């Protein structure tokens, strides 16, 4: 590994310095090389990872939606570059989301034992999936979709026993299942039922919190409010 | 295509 | 050269694919690769090749200045883990403005005969210069702004000789040259001179104008009264 | 650091 000569403080100091600098690619490689420490992530390191490899795929998954886009156009050939473009940025889409997956199995979900991290991780396995499931086409489409669906279930089955409804985890795993199940999956009513269930229950627990808290949660509530107005 | 609000960074 | 299989007519494409796809890196090795095949450039594949290496080094550029401004704040140590990300950063910037500047000597300056392509080719030239002049400190910094001052001259001579005031190459030259003097070369009065002078006698030409080559003039000098605006 | 409006781009 390119980051095995750096100090683990050395690179989480540099994986927020690339996050001030919009810096996202810098900021995934210096959060690779502090999980290939081989220590177990505090809170703090595991939102610089999930934050630099989240904007990392985001922008491939923009790219990617933009040329299969004008793909679809220009079979509705004029020559094999728009397809050959689309597969180079597709396979460059599928590398990051197995470089995150190889994280999380090589070792963070099997170390991870508190359910603030084991929930984070098995959340992260499931995005990923659901990132692979978006451009997946062939013999392996159903068996993506089978490996994000185990992923946020067992993620889901852990925040509902440990965690109480309105946990920000527990909340943003919620919105991402229901969007996996509306339009990965097909099954918009289980999304709808989700994003119902999750924010009324939240909605009841918010008595509990503390202003800093409250913030935290209605933030992610209000993201399933503007599904639920999307989908209904 | 309309994309959804799932968690954390809207980057796409 | 990774590009040395790819058709021109395909790395063209791809650029514009890139382009649309906001995959900047993407459209300069493209627009690299287009050089390197040795035919001169048509205005649109010198445009292609501008507009992709100004983004890349655009991301640097803005990188570059958080960085160094966390350093500064940092020197007014707590590690130097700041100085060799800023390093790290600039490095990768003065490797974009090389590669530019290699595309440009090797051959694009030499066989641009047409006023609008030598001016376009010494523009950048002056441009890259610049921006390696923005982060350069050592017993170089003031042979690199000579080298800026030099290539902007040369195109200021000709555009001169060669272009109506409103052309819109002859324009952004003399935008970038003024800037340049304000803050590279410490001469203001030079910068507000140029930009006035610029201003007045495109202002003079503006009825010669179509209604589209009017709009491409007249945004152009927006550029040129916003920094006379702040500048005096 | 105020940044003055040079040509194309204003991708920094
Ligand atoms: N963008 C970041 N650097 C961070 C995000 C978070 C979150 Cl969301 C929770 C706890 C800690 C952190 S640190
Ligand atoms: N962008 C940053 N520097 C930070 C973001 C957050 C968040 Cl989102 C929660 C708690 C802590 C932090 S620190
Ligand atoms: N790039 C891909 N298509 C995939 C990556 C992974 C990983 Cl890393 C583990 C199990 C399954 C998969 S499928
Ligand atoms: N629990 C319900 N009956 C519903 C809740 C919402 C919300 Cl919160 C937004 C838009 C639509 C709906 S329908
Ligand atoms: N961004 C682009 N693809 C292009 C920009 C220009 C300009 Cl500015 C002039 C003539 C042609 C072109 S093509
Ligand atoms: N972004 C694009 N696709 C284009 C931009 C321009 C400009 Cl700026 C001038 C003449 C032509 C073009 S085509
Ligand atoms: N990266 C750099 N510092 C420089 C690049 C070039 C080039 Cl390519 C030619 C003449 C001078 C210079 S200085
Ligand atoms: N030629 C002049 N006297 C000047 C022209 C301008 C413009 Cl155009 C903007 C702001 C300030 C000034 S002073
Ligand atoms: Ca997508
Ligand atoms: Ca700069
Ligand atoms: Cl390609
Ligand atoms: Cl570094
Ligand atoms: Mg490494
Ligand atoms: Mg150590
Ligand atoms: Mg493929
Ligand atoms: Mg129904
Ligand atoms: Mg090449
Ligand atoms: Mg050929
Ligand atoms: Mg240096
Ligand atoms: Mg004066």
């Amino acid at each position: 590994g390119a980051m095995g000569s750096m100090e683990r403080a050395s690179l989480i100091q540099k994986a927020k310095l690339a996050e001030q600098a919009e810096r996202y690619e810098d900021m995934a490689a210096f959060m690779k090389g502090a999980v290939e420490k081989g220590e177990e992530l505090s809170c703090e390191e595991r939102n610089l990872l999930s934050v630099a490899y989240k904007n990392v795929v985001g922008g491939q998954r923009a790219a990617w939606r933009v040329l299969s886009s004008i793909e679809q156009k220009s079979n509705e050939e004029k020559g094999p570059e728009v397809r050959e473009y689309r597969e180079k940025v597709e396979t460059e889409l599928q590398g990051v989301c197995d470089t995150v997956l190889g994280l999380l199995d090589s070792h963070l979900i099997k170390e991870a034992g508190d359910a603030e991290s084991r929930v984070f991780y098995l959340k992260m396995k499931g995005d990923y999936y659901r990132y692979l499931a978006e451009v997946a086409t062939g013999d392996d489409k159903k068996r993506i979709i089978d490996s994000a669906r185990s992923a946020y279930q067992e993620a889901m089955d852990i925040s509902k026993k440990e965690m109480p409804p309105t946990n920000p985890i527990r909340l943003g795993l919620a919105l991402n299942f229901s969007v996996f199940h509306y339009e990965i999956a097909n099954s918009p009513e289980e999304a709808i039922s989700l994003a119902k269930t999750t924010f009324d229950e939240a909605m009841a627990d918010l008595h509990t919190l503390s202003e800093d808290s409250y913030k935290d949660s209605t933030l992610i509530m209000q993201l399933l409010r503007d599904n639920l107005t999307l989908w209904t | 295509k309309l994309m959804f609000k799932t968690e954390g960074p809207d980057s796409d």
